[PDB]
């Protein structure tokens, strides 16, 4: 009845799952009803929480699909807003809003979801720290934090990621300087082994993008800040930084292993896209930069590989210019290429998951959804190892 | 070896501390004298007097420690 | 945020007002005409009390979850909560 | 035709239960037994007309079209036609 | 009456014109077909009784428990006296009712000794006896116009040199035997009305003269003439009441400390040949042992205080109630529990728990205190369990490492 008594049980520890449920029916209700070759399929803005604010990453949730962390820097034009902004959207619900939204208070870096955890969202930031988030909790707030240990990442942290099965799975954030440290995914305030990518020149090697072949080796990309692709076990004797994978005139911008089986073998490669402006194929076994890639106007700086195609994969540029990438019929050209409106020099790409359809991190602001369906796998087992046996050959000169 | 050395720390953190918390309990065990404890008392009780109840008390810290 | 809530989601079309009543029948949550409409949230309080009957009196184990109302003029929904309620008015836009 | 759109939903994804309401709470035509269908049919009969009294009680002008509730273990749609009233059972998943 | 007839109205051609309307709004609402998405959703002890006695209970010593068959949910809490009251006769017993729920003693059976283990009496629930610390067995008879007691066993050649550390009945009144254990290696199969010379006085010693001291080694459920024997120093065996093995005839060693409880099973639900006698002892942990084991078939878990006694649950029979010094009863089965406790906490403050006994009439443990006051607790939802073969499954597993 009285304003007080409302402010009491409005901010009391009642109305939580109350205000959760209702923004969640009410938006739930907001699909209409009526009573009477790349897709384009949508975009995925808001002005509240994106505007000059620049995509950091993006990842969708191998858990329960239509989600995909929007994490996202903050510029500081208003800086009483969150530093770092982490967002999810939806294309099973299909509505303007995001899903959630997350404050920060550094610049959110690289935030990705966490394997086995439904819930649970882990976040690299521009202060060093790594956050997380919890469906669970009730919150804009990282529900954790880590401290800034002498060993802990102090240095942003461009790559984290979760590695390991449920009965040992670790947390993997890594930041500019070269440490890697390990991670409990329950507790937060202690780095369970924290040890340094080193080089004998310049140990503290500037890493940037890390990722993993699928089958969870203790090996991991790492792409160096002017190419020299180091690649490197987490531990045995070789700790830190293993093996140098090189000649890449620029600044590594993103790196991706192999997908699972499409239909050839395994095919242990991974790729990298760099300031140099052309995407190198690279196998696990050669200290050779083993194909490298068009030379498109302007900057490449993302690429993922389809999970499904064993030999698809998609990058970005600096003119917003998707330009996904088969390899069984191209050699030279990018098979299917599409713009968006404007030229906004775009940050990511990231192929589904589940598979069969894309989303390219637009920089400025939104998110925008493609797809495609008419690239599948085909038995073209051998035809690839075919096609990457011609790249073997070819290049010998 | 140290492939399992880099993925025993997982198991090697909680299971060492956690015999070090044992080993912690034995030490706030062992820091009260005999005479305060009740297994005096229960084991006068049993005709085991504060001097031969004594060594079983030590002796029990020692197997549980050891 | 709770007005943001408000901004939000008057910011969906055919939204005529966001009126939610509590289990009280109090209008803790009136956007609009509020003599008029609080007529109109005890009768949707009432009715609330209705269908939870019905739920509860014609199943032993079901809870109500959300009702689905299309009017003459409107299409009016109702959110109701295992503790509160919510009621909102929505035109065909 | 109305049977080969029964016929169709006879195995549709989720269908608990087919019947409607024939005589303005008093229903006929059953695919089930005596209280499934008559009793809880008119029950949901009389809670429409007081869902209708609420809403004509709004505006007399305004009178009610379609009614749907979903819940834990039913989602039923309710269309209440001119004298007689409709209802269909179905579940949630 | 609603209809004449209701198929010609619905069998028409213009009412299911409006049906036709009907099923266009059904047409119209079923094509959605889109579901809620879920955003991580998600979706035994009773306290009986206290025995607080202003002249007979004054925070004593309990010495030892005893659930009588004949006349159940009584018990003889053998307060051994403690210093609150020495002029007082020493090891004092008192004879409780269950069912009747009270703090005052029934009977007051107090004797001159220091007696140790007052148990019951077959047939005799008003004639309790105990054995003492003097080396003598004492029979009380409330009434018989002395509380002190009745038959008094000589302190000769013929009785017990050590301490007499459990009397126990053995047989219903026909062969009413009372076995009294002593720390001397002897034990003496006493009557239970006259206690002056022992019927049967067997001796438990070694082939030397050596004084086999036990430390209150309990009885097997049913009194079949085998009973088991816990000495101060492990010795955990079987010895018979006559015959060749009424000695240390038998072996199943390779224990350390004194078995203060060695129990047998209690009534069999659902079980195998009920014959699992565990040894509860100094060692924090309460080993299982059998007739045919030979080692510690399954050591159990304390880690804070002496383990004084053990008792099985008769009316779940995989389950019992063990002890320590400080409080905690990990009352737990051997086919559904492996080391945890089905149930567990601390009694109120920190008492060293001498004596649990669970009493005959069902799943009530006689959580005897460091003070002279049974607080009985019963378990309630810890009832028989059908089946319970895993008993036998986990003991057999346990017996072959």
């Amino acid at each position: 009845l009285t304003e007080e008594e409302k402010q009491q049980i409005l901010h009391s520890e009642e109305f939580l799952s109350f205000f959760d449920h209702s923004t969640r029916i009410v938006e739930r209700a907001l699909s209409e009803q009526i009573n009477i070759k790349l897709s384009l399929n949508r975009q995925f803005f808001d002005e509240r929480w994106s505007k000059h604010r620049v995509v950091s990453c993006l990842d969708w949730s191998s858990q329960y699909p239509e989600l995909l962390v929007a994490s996202y820097n903050n510029n500081e034009d208003a800086p009483h807003e969150p530093d770092g902004v982490a967002l999810v959207w939806n294309m099973k619900y299909k509505k303007t809003t995001p899903e959630y939204v997350f404050h920060c208070q550094s610049a959110v870096m690289s935030a990705t979801f966490a394997k086995f955890h439904p819930n649970l969202v882990v976040g690299g930031t521009y202060s060093g720290q790594i956050v997380l988030w919890d469906n669970r909790s009730n919150k804009r707030t990282p529900v954790q934090r880590t401290p800034l240990s002498a060993a802990a990442h102090t240095h942003p942290v461009y790559c984290v990621n979760v590695v390991g099965t449920q009965n040992a799975h670790n947390l993997i954030s890594i930041s500019t300087d070269g440490k890697i440290c390990s991670w409990s995914l329950d507790m937060l305030s202690h780095p369970q082994d924290s040890m340094e990518l080193v080089h004998k020149q310049s140990k503290a090697v500037a890493v940037t993008s890390m990722s993993f072949p699928v089958g969870d080796v203790n090996n991991f990309v790492v792409g160096s800040e002017e190419g020299s692709v180091y690649t490197a076990c987490r531990h045995g004797s070789k700790a830190g930084i293993s093996e140098m994978f090189e000649g890449h005139q620029g600044p590594i911008t993103g790196i991706h292993c192999h997908a699972a089986v499409g239909a050839v073998d395994f095919s242990h490669l991974f790729v990298t896209s760099s300031f140099d402006w052309t995407v190198k194929l690279w196998s696990t076994k050669n200290n050779k930069p083993l194909y490298s890639f068009e030379d498109n106007a302007g900057y490449v700086y993302d690429v993922m590989w389809s999970p499904t195609h064993p030999a698809l994969f998609a990058c970005v540029d600096g003119m917003g210019r998707l330009d996904l990438w088969n390899l069984n019929n191209d050699t030279e050209v990018p098979t299917a290429s599409i713009s968006v409106e404007g030229n906004p020099a775009l940050n990511r790409v990231r192929w589904t998951h589940s598979g069969r359809e894309i989303a390219v991190g637009d920089s400025e602001g939104q998110i925008v959804i493609y797809d495609v369906g008419e690239q599948i796998a085909v038995p073209r087992n051998d035809e690839w190892a075919r096609f990457g046996r011609t790249l073997a050959e070819i290049n010998a000169n | 070896r140290p492939h399992i050395r880099g993925a025993i720390r997982e198991y090697q953190t909680q299971l060492i501390q956690r015999v070090k918390d044992d080993i912690e309990s034995l030490h706030d065990k062992f820091k009260v004298q005999y005479p305060q404890s009740q297994a005096c008392k229960m084991s006068h009780v049993r005709d085991l007097p504060p001097v031969s109840g004594s060594i079983i008390w030590a002796k029990q810290i020692d197997r549980q420690l050891t | 945020e709770v007005e943001e809530t408000l901004k939000r989601l008057q910011s969906q079309k055919g939204v005529q007002g966001i009126i939610v009543v509590n289990t009280e029948g109090i209008p803790i949550k009136s956007t609009m005409d509020n003599p008029t409409t609080t007529q109109y949230a005890s009768l949707m309080h009432s009715f609330i009390l209705k269908a939870r009957s019905t739920v509860r009196d014609i199943d032993p184990q079901n809870d109500l979850t959300f009702l689905r109302i299309r009017s003459k003029k409107n299409e009016i929904m109702v959110a109701p909560d295992k503790d509160y309620f919510l009621i909102v008015i929505q035109n065909p836009t």
